[PDB]
């Protein structure tokens, strides 16, 4: 099972991360059953 | 394929589907019937499992 949770907080700090305290909601479960040991973040590039 | 042509000379549709049992994360399920509701009774409760 992959069990993704998730929160939107709205802030407005600048740099780091923001220190209080903010419990995550259950957003969906995934029937992958797969083996996962290595990540990667995917971003996106501006081009002009 | 003629339709003059008698049963066993004749197109059939044929679709077979495949399952794997209780194995892993599954996907697909049959449907669920539910009953009505009654309140202000001891009742045999069964919500979601
Ligand atoms: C999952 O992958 C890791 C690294 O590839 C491996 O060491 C581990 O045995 C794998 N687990 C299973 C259940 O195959």
């Amino acid at each position: 099972y992959f069990k993704i949770y998730s929160k939107h907080t709205p802030i407005n700090l600048v740099r780091d991360l923001p220190q209080g305290f903010s419990a995550l909601e259950p957003l969906v479960d995934l029937p992958i059953g797969i083996n996962i040991t290595r990540f990667q973040t995917l971003l996106a590039l501006h081009r002009s | 394929f003629q339709p003059t042509y008698g049963v066993g000379y004749q197109p059939y549709r044929v679709v077979v589907l495949s399952f794997e049992l209780l194995h892993a994360p599954a996907t697909v399920c049959g449907p669920k019937k539910s009953t009505n509701l009654v309140k202000n009774k001891c009742v045999n409760f069964n919500f979601n499992g």
